[PDB]
């Protein structure tokens, strides 16, 4: 594949909160600091 | 679907699960219309 623009969003969270990084979720990371759009396309990568 | 009422589906489920239940009602309703329009087209030929 080729991509027209690519952005890496980089940040750190509590291991419980990784579920809030999927699109359309709820909880204060999804609600108040890192919202993904409902039709997100891209990849979510996370590690300890 | 879990209900025949769109407001029940939209109040009880989130965006991505409600869009799976609403599509069952769209699919079945749209076939309920296509069946009516087909029997009306077939019956209009008898009246003509």
């Amino acid at each position: 594949l080729c991509f027209t623009n690519v952005y890496a969003d980089s940040f750190v969270i509590r291991g419980d909160e990784v579920r809030q990084i999927a699109p359309g979720q709820t909880g204060k990371i999804a609600d108040y600091n890192y919202k993904l759009p409902d039709d997100f396309t891209g990849c979510v990568i996370a590690w300890n | 679907a879990i209900s025949s009422v769109l407001n029940d589906i939209l109040s009880r489920l989130d965006k991505v699960e409600a869009e799976v239940q609403i599509d069952r009602l769209i699919t079945g309703r749209l076939q309920s219309l296509q069946t009516y329009v087909t029997q009306q087209l077939i019956r209009a030929a008898e009246i003509r």
